[PDB]
């Protein structure tokens, strides 16, 4: 399986399907969805790490939206990346 | 349909004991979809600028370096290149 | 006081 060969949890096959269905180009190279799935997985991990830290500082047992908001706003780089979403 | 289960699997690596509410999971899905669309759109324009009919890992990497700030870009590049190297080894 | 939060916004359950 493509995701397993890449060492990823994110679904490489679906990322490939979404790149092909989105009319981004005529063709898509095999490495393109692997690379992109890996970047999405890493960005997900970085967000959850900081949101998770906020939940723990909040003496909470789960991440809620307020913890994500806190995490994005208090991290200069995630704020730059996602602060407009 | 969405990335929820994969977001959850990543959560279990970074914070195993920490759960996530359904609303927060919805926000995470929105972030993944937004980042997906930003990188794919930028890789699409770069392939057009280069007169190439195909989006390869080269265009993904360049889009990533230009769209993400600072350290996030460096680590995202490291992670994407590691995955491609594992993938092509197999 | 956390089953009250669960009422408002249920925990994501992978199964
Ligand atoms: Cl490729």
């Amino acid at each position: 399986t493509r995701s397993s060969r890449a060492g990823l949890q994110f679904p490489v096959g679906r990322v490939h399907r979404l790149l092909r269905k989105g009319n981004y180009s005529e063709r898509v190279g095999a490495g393109a969805p692997v690379y992109l799935a890996a970047v999405l997985e890493y960005l997900t991990a970085e967000i959850l790490e900081l949101a998770g830290n906020a939940a723990r500082d909040n003496k909470k047992t789960r991440i809620i939206p307020r913890h994500l908001q806190l995490a994005i706003r208090n991290d200069e780089e995630l704020n730059k990346l996602l602060g407009r979403v | 349909e969405s990335y929820s289960i994969y977001v959850y699997k990543v959560l279990k690596q970074v914070h195993p004991d920490t759960g996530i509410s359904s609303k927060a999971m919805g926000i995470m899905n929105s972030f993944v979809n937004d980042i997906f669309e930003r990188i794919a759109g930028e890789a699409s324009r770069l392939a057009h600028y280069n007169k190439r009919s195909t989006i390869t890992s080269r265009e993904i990497q360049t889009a990533v370096r230009l769209l993400l700030p600072g350290e996030l870009a460096k680590h995202a590049v490291s992670e994407g290149t590691k995955a491609v190297t594992k993938y092509t080894s197999a | 006081g956390d089953s009250e939060s669960e009422i408002e916004d249920e925990t994501f359950n992978p199964s």
